[PDB]
Parts: structure tokens; sequence; C-alpha cells
């Protein structure tokens, strides 16, 4: 972390590599969802 | 329990599950471990369950959030190894093979001829190097039918007349008997019996042809209804079993009546024609029909149908015995034996949708069939 630079791309400061897709208009970015590990086991319910 | 450093510092069972909640993973921390995770954070507050050890008879206990499981062996279970297994052939076949009953909570297991009872108690060992009942696109009027292999359909006889013309089938029962329709008497007035078939037009060495010496039909037979279709041949020279040519097992009425009417489908084998108003089929075929209840069997036949007849075969799928198949068995193939249940009478036409064949109940004639094969024995 100490001495990291990235250079903005999104004009309202947000870093992240634009690519091309017909353009530039892809912002290809994934979200992922995360649950407690033993209930992401075995629980008394569908993990959460 | 929780702090800065309660989660910080090294993870040691005496320090943060014991004095508090031990709400969950500081009891698989310290050990990194899911498998007594949860068979264990149940003894923080209530204390121990299976100390007791509540299953009896030497049963493992095992602990869950409010029940406890309790590991009964072979032949043992109960809540605790409390309740017993009540020896009855509605589950698990009694651990019978041929004939199970069911009195003073025992179970009697006994097997048919050529059998003999194993020291095991649960299992019938064969007599013979041959016994009863074991086995050792499609188009141009191919109904759904197979061709039997080399010694998977052993027990299928055929009835050729004077001019070798195949009309009906027979069963291997014995080395002299065969039970065959008591109608196809009157097809031919001399016929012989030709066992090991495969081919009508082809001899492969393995058929034998015997003449026909002893006839005996039911005497209360009648042409209108087709009823007490039964008939017993007794053959002037002795049938050698082989590889193509086994008998077949005679099951009870009482153990035919108390799993063998539930099961789902069973095989019909013959040298019937491939449909109504057709050429008769040049090699032996077996076909698998499921049964059919007793209500639709009698709404669906226009004529009187008697405790001795059953309905069988395909509502909808033109699978469905046919002309030619007359005297031809119907084979349920239970755990390690064929067994004969029923004997092919008539039917509403061949392949036609709405319409069962109608078969010949054996369970019915046990024991006519029994005395007429010691009347002249
Ligand atoms: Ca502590
Ligand atoms: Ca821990
Ligand atoms: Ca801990």
């Amino acid at each position: 972390c100490y001495g990291s630079y990235a250079r903005p791309t999104n004009s309202n400061g947000g870093q992240g590599v634009m690519v091309e897709q017909n353009g530039k208009l892809e912002s290809q970015v994934e979200m992922q969802f995360f649950s407690t590990s033993t209930n992401a086991t075995n629980e008394v319910n569908n993990i959460q | 329990a929780n702090s800065f450093l309660e989660e910080m510092k090294k993870g040691h069972l005496e320090r943060e599950c014991m004095e508090e909640t031990c709400s969950y993973e500081e009891a698989r921390e310290v050990f990194e471990d899911s498998d007594k995770t949860n068979e264990f954070w149940n003894k923080y507050k209530d204390g121990d369950q299976c100390e007791t050890s509540p299953c009896q008879n030497q049963g493992k206990c095992k602990d869950g959030l409010g029940e406890y499981t309790c590991t009964c062996l072979e032949g043992f279970e109960g809540k605790n190894c409390e309740l017993f297994t009540r020896k009855l052939c509605s589950l698990d076949n009694g651990d019978c093979d041929q004939f199970c009953h069911e009195e003073q909570n025992s179970v009697v297991c006994s097997c048919a001829r050529g059998y003999t009872l194993a020291d095991n108690g649960k299992a019938c060992i064969p007599t013979g190097p041959y016994p009863c009942g074991k086995q050792t696109n499609n188009l141009t009027r191919i109904v759904g039918g197979q061709e039997c292999k080399d010694g998977e359909c052993p027990w299928q006889a055929l009835l050729i007349n004077e001019e070798n013309e195949g009309f009906c089938g027979g069963t291997i029962l014995s080395e002299f008997y065969i039970l065959t329709a008591a109608h196809c008497l009157y097809q031919a007035k001399r016929f012989k019996v030709r066992v090991g078939d495969r081919n009508t037009e082809q001899e492969e060495g393995g058929e034998a042809v015997h003449e026909v010496e002893v006839v005996i039909k039911h005497n209360r037979f009648t042409k209108e209804t087709y009823d007490f279709d039964i008939a017993v041949l007794r053959l002037k020279t002795p049938i050698t079993f082989r590889m193509n040519v086994a008998p077949a097992c005679l099951p009870e009425r009482d153990w035919a009546e108390s799993t063998l009417m539930t099961q789902k489908t069973g095989i019909v084998s013959g040298f019937g024609r491939t449909h109504e108003k057709g050429r008769q089929s040049t090699r032996l075929k077996m076909l698998e029909v499921p049964y059919v209840d007793r209500n639709s069997c009698k709404l669906s036949s226009s004529f009187i149908i008697t405790q001795n007849m059953f309905c069988a075969g395909y509502d909808t799928k033109q699978e469905d015995a046919c002309q030619g198949d007359s005297g031809g068995p119907h084979v349920t193939r239970f755990k390690d034996t064929y067994f004969v249940t029923g004997i092919v009478s008539w039917g509403e036409g061949c392949a036609r949708k709405g319409k069962y064949g109608i078969y010949t109940k054996v369970t019915a004639f046990l024991k006519w069939i029994d005395r007429s094969m010691k009347t002249r024995g």
C-alpha cells in the first residue's frame, strides 16, 4: 500500500480499467457475496 | 469472550469458550476442525447427553441440538435401542428367498423343490447344477420386443402339430410335465413338444422334440368364456436339462398374493404373432408388461372375468400378448429366481389402445397341478 498510485479513469474520482466493448462503455466490475464460514458450512438455515 | 485482544492472541480452549456463551467457532478455532464443531458445543450450558448411553444392546450414541440418535446394530433399533424389529414379510421380505410367512411374531422361510435351507437362516441353497428359475430402431413388426438369448428363456417350449407348425406355447415345470392351455388341445388331435427352441427355420442342436403321452384338462372348462384354460402334458420321453432347457419353480398362492401381486412388471415369453392377423414369429420373443388393477380389468372387459383371470399389458403402448402365445407362462423375477404367476389366456385384439391381455391365474390352480403331477406319476 505504501507508495502506491493509480490514475483515475472515471470522471468523478473512481479508479478502474475501462475496457472496450464496441467502445469504452464497459466498466467490468463483478459483485461477490460473502457469509460467515460456519453458517456457510451447515446450520439451521440457508446460508446468509 | 470477545475483545480487541481476546480474539487476537493465541487460540486456546483454556481461554475463550468456557466462561460466557461460547456462541461459535471459538470451539473450532482451538483445534481447526469442523467435525465435532456442533457435536460438543451443545454441551456448554445444559450438560452432556450421551454420557448415560441411552442406547443399550451395544448401541452407539450421537448428539444433536435437542434430540439423541441411537445407532443399534443389525436387527436392533429404537429411540434408545428400545423397540424391536417386528418380524413380518411386509418389509425386507423377512430375509426369505421363495416362501415368506409371518406367525406368532416370527418369520418362517421355506424354499421350493430343488433348494435346501441354509444354516445362515437367510438363504436358500440350490441343490442342482440347473435349478428352476435360473439363467445360465426396431421396425418391421417389432412391438417393443427383444430376442431371447442363450439361457435367458429356457422355460419356454413350442407345440407343433403333424405339420411341424407352432401354434401354442408351454411351460417347463419338470422332466415329464409341461403346462399349457386347455383350448390348444382342441387345435390339433396329436402334437409334439419342442424344448430349447430358438428358431423354427434353423436347428442349432439344442432343441429336443418329445411326443405327448398323457393329456389332462380341466373338467369345468367352458368354451364360451374360455374359463379354466389350463392343460397338463406328460411326455413319453424324459426331458434332459441343459444350458437352454431349465424348469420353472412353482410358488405358493398366499405368498404370491402377499408380494408377487404388487410387482410393477412381469415378463411373458412365447412364439406368438408379432401383431394381430400377422405372421407367426420365427424366433422366441419376450415382452415386459405391467399389472392392471382389477377395477379397470372388469370395466375394460366386455366378457365375464372370474377370480382365475387378470389383466396385463400397456393401456397406451402397443405392447400386449397376441395369438400364438397361448399356454405361455408369465414370470416375475424375484431376488434370484423367476416365478410363474400367470398363463396367457386370450386378449381383445393385439396392440390396441384400451385393451389388456387376459391371463389365467396360476395360483388358483396350484392344487390341481400338484394333484395332476402325482395322480399318474
Ligand atoms: Ca477469557
Ligand atoms: Ca477458539
Ligand atoms: Ca476462541
